[PDB]
Order: C-alpha cells, then structure tokens, then sequence
C-alpha cells in the first residue's frame, strides 16, 4: 500500500523523540495520519500530522507528532529528509 | 556631503520597510533577500551548517575553488531557493573570515559572489522574470 | 549591471551586522542609527508623537516649514539624541507621505534632511569627533 | 523646591496606580525618597524610589513606588514625561 510510507514516518518520530529526550518509548502502531502541502519560495515541503500508539513503561499510550519532509539541499539529486517538528502526548 | 545623503537614504528605506513600503524596487529586492536568507538559515540549519563546512577560506583561496563549491549547489537545477542558499553561503564565509581577523577577505568574497551571479546565474534570472519575480514569489 | 553587486554588498552587510561585525565604517554608522531610532521611537513614544504632530507634508509644503520645526528641536543646542530624533522625525514624515498614496514627496523629504544635516548639524558632528563617536556612544 | 517635586511625583504615582488597578487610594504624605540618574545616549533620565502613606479605604498603609522621568523633547506645559514603574505595599 501507500501505508508503508506513513508507518516509517511514525517510527522515525518515536526514534527521534527517544534521541532528543533520552526516552524509551516503544512504537506500537499508527492510529491516524493526515498530510498537508506547504511551499517555501519554489521548494515543496510536506507536513505529516500523525497520531500513534506507543508504550511508556509498558503502558500503551497516544501521541501526536508533526514530521517535515523537506527537499535535500546538497549532492543527492532530488532527495528528501525527515525532521521531527513536534512530538506530544494527546 | 554624499555620506549624509547616504545615511538619510538608508534610514528612510528602513523606516519605509517596517510599514510594508519600499524606497525603491531595488530596496525591495534587498529586503526580500534578507528575509529569505534568515528563513533559509533557520529552517534548513543543518543543511546550511553542512554547506558552509565545504570550503575552508584563507588568503590563498582563489575564485575557482569558490566557483567549484557553488557549481556543485546548482548542477541539478537553478531555483530561487538555491540562489538564496548561495547568498547565505557567501555570508557565512564573510562571517568566518572576520571571526579569524581576516576582514581583508570580505571584499574578495563579495567580488567572487558578483562574478558568479553575472557569469552563471544571470541567464536563468532574466529567463525567469528577473529579481521582481523573486519579490513577488516571496510575497505570498 | 551593478545590480547584482549591490544585492551582494547589501546582503553581506546585513549578515555581518547580525554578528556585531560590519562591512565598513559607514555601515556601522547606518546600523547604529537604525537601532538608536527604533529605541527612540519606543522609549520616547509620547515625545516623538508630539514632534510628529507638528508637521504634515503636502504637495505645497516648502523647506522653510521643515526647517522651522527642526530649529525648534535644536533650539537649546545639538546633541546625539536630538540628531536621532531628527532622523525619526524625517522617517515619520516619509512614512506619512506614503500612507497617503503620494510617494513622490519622499524625495523632497530626503533632500530636505540631507540639506539640514549639511548646513546646520555637520559642524557640531565634526566638532564632537564625527559619526564614529556616535557609534561608540550607542 | 526639590521637596515639592518629590510630592508631585508621589501624587502622580498614586493617581496612576489608582487608574490601572481601578482603586481609590487617598494620598497623604511622602515618608522617604531617593533618586537615580540614567543615561540614554547623551540625554539624562531619572528614576525615583518613593515611599508614601495613603488611605486604603480609610486605613493608612505604607507603599513603595518607582517613577521613571524622561526629559521632554519639544517644550510642554507638563514638563517632563512620567511613567509609573511599580506600586506595591511594604
């Protein structure tokens, strides 16, 4: 499906949160994903708004995460990169 | 004096820009570049921090070595976003030079910058409607 | 043809200023005056408002009217603060002119400002060490 | 002469505090005052530290006030500019 893309983005979100906050959340699943289109000058960016389930001390819980997919600046021709904009519990 | 006239034009251009006006079409171009530059550096901090570190500037460094690292920046398509990146790069080089007490390099980097615009980017700029088109792109 | 070089110097002058550096001594003076003026406009909002209410530029206004208000500003002598006020005052007159779909009068105001600086203020400015002394004081 | 200015700065302080706080304090007297000279560029401004008694609905409590006085620009009948910094009980 397309889903494989959305699941990678929720996984990334958790992994990056763990890196930033020294945390131990375990990804379970994506509950709900929304996209929007954004532009900066003549560059296309995509913001992903994800709701996901993840365990904190084994207790399954709900989290809202915002993830950019922005174009890549140098050497790799038409590449992207991800970046966790925001990550919060519902 | 010319210099007091310059102080005055520069003060008024500023006070006009704070209310959304401009002294001239050029002062507009300058303002949009400044603001686009700050935006680029803020939202692409790592990719900018990346590009800066690709040239160690020294008083022996020559144009071609600058030409090469910018020839890199544009090889898979020129766009406005990337022209802003090019300005920002020149800015970081100038700041670096002054951090090491080599202010003599600043005027040399500007000259390189101007050479690279006039030789390699000016065709694409005129073909894409010129700097007025950038000002309108940045406006909405 | 000098277009691009001009964008370049302006951009680098800006980027240097963000770090407390400057492109030239003149750029240092222009940055100090921009920041001093904004600070004047906050810290002396009521006084600036009173000054600004003294004169509204119209197509029939002449230099003498401008010189009249500004002479009153400097009646007790010249200092750096009053110089900053004279710049903000000019700025406000231009902005007011543009507000009214008459940008054409902006040139008049710029000429008037330049003339007042050169005829009345420049001796004091060179007497007191020039614009470099403004820059350290600010 | 110096003394009368202090009182007028104490009166303003109460009157101004009375309008922000929608309070009805009644000024009585100035117990103590000290002043500090600030620079801005080559202009001199003054900060006044005032201690004043005033009747809070008939009861006579001490207060501390800070008033900030800036030199006038064009001549004013009002003299200098006054601004209330803080108004709090001892």
């Amino acid at each position: 499906e397309n889903s494989l893309e959305i699941e990678e983005l929720a996984r990334f979100a958790v992994d990056e949160h763990n890196k930033k906050e020294n945390a131990l959340l375990e990804f379970v699943r994506v509950v709900k994903a929304k996209e929007q289109m954004f532009s900066w000058l003549d560059w296309e960016e995509t913001m992903y708004y994800l709701t996901l389930e993840a365990k904190d001390g084994g207790k399954k819980k709900l989290y809202e995460a915002k993830v950019w997919v922005k174009p890549a600046l140098l050497w790799s021709p038409h590449g992207n990169f991800k970046e966790l904009q925001e990550f919060k519990p519902v | 004096s010319q210099s007091n006239r310059e102080l005055v034009v520069d003060f008024l251009s500023y006070k006009l820009s704070q209310k959304g006006y401009s002294w001239s079409q050029m002062a507009a171009v300058k303002q949009a570049l400044r603001e686009a530059g700050d935006e680029f550096e803020l939202r692409y901090r790592r990719a900018f921090s990346d590009l800066t570190s690709q040239l160690h500037i020294t008083p022996g460094t020559a144009y071609q070595s600058f030409e090469q690292v910018v020839n890199e920046l544009f090889r898979d398509g020129v766009n406005w976003g990337r022209i802003v990146a090019f300005f920002s790069f020149g800015g970081a080089l100038c700041v670096e030079s002054v951090d090491k007490e080599m202010q003599v390099l600043v005027s040399r980097i500007a000259a390189w910058m101007a050479t690279y615009l006039n030789d390699h980017l000016e065709p694409w700029i005129q073909e894409n409607g010129g700097w007025d088109t950038f000002v309108e792109l940045y406006g909405n």
